[PDB]
């Protein structure tokens, strides 16, 4: 985590990711690609969660 | 809002003359129709569906 997850119920702005690890920028692209896979997985299978979206 | 992605491997000009499917993605993924199976498609669009040649 990087700020307190439940700062506001009503947020609504992207929960962005830091990457890190001197990553070389293929690996940041498909970095990108997982996280919104995975966000995306979440929703389509334990929607009332919403963790990743708002941190 | 709508992540995407079309993988790395062709030579910088012919990146405009995959941009034939980008819309048909968009579509299928708007409408919700699965394109009709085995079925390629290619070239390039001049902002208004008129088409283009590609060599």
């Amino acid at each position: 985590l990087r700020r307190p997850q439940d700062k506001d119920a009503k947020g609504d702005k992207d929960g962005s990711l830091e990457v890190t690890g001197q990553l070389g920028e293929v690996m940041k692209e498909s970095a990108r690609i997982a996280y919104t896979f995975a966000r995306a997985f979440l929703m389509q299978h334990a929607p009332a969660n919403d963790y990743l979206v708002t941190s | 809002h709508i992540h995407l992605h079309v993988p790395e491997g062709a030579t910088p000009k012919d990146g405009p003359s995959a941009g034939c499917t980008i819309v048909t993605a968009l579509l299928s993924l708007a409408m919700g129709r699965p394109v009709r199976q085995n079925l390629a498609m290619t070239g390039e669009v001049s902002l208004t569906g008129k088409i283009l040649p590609v060599g």
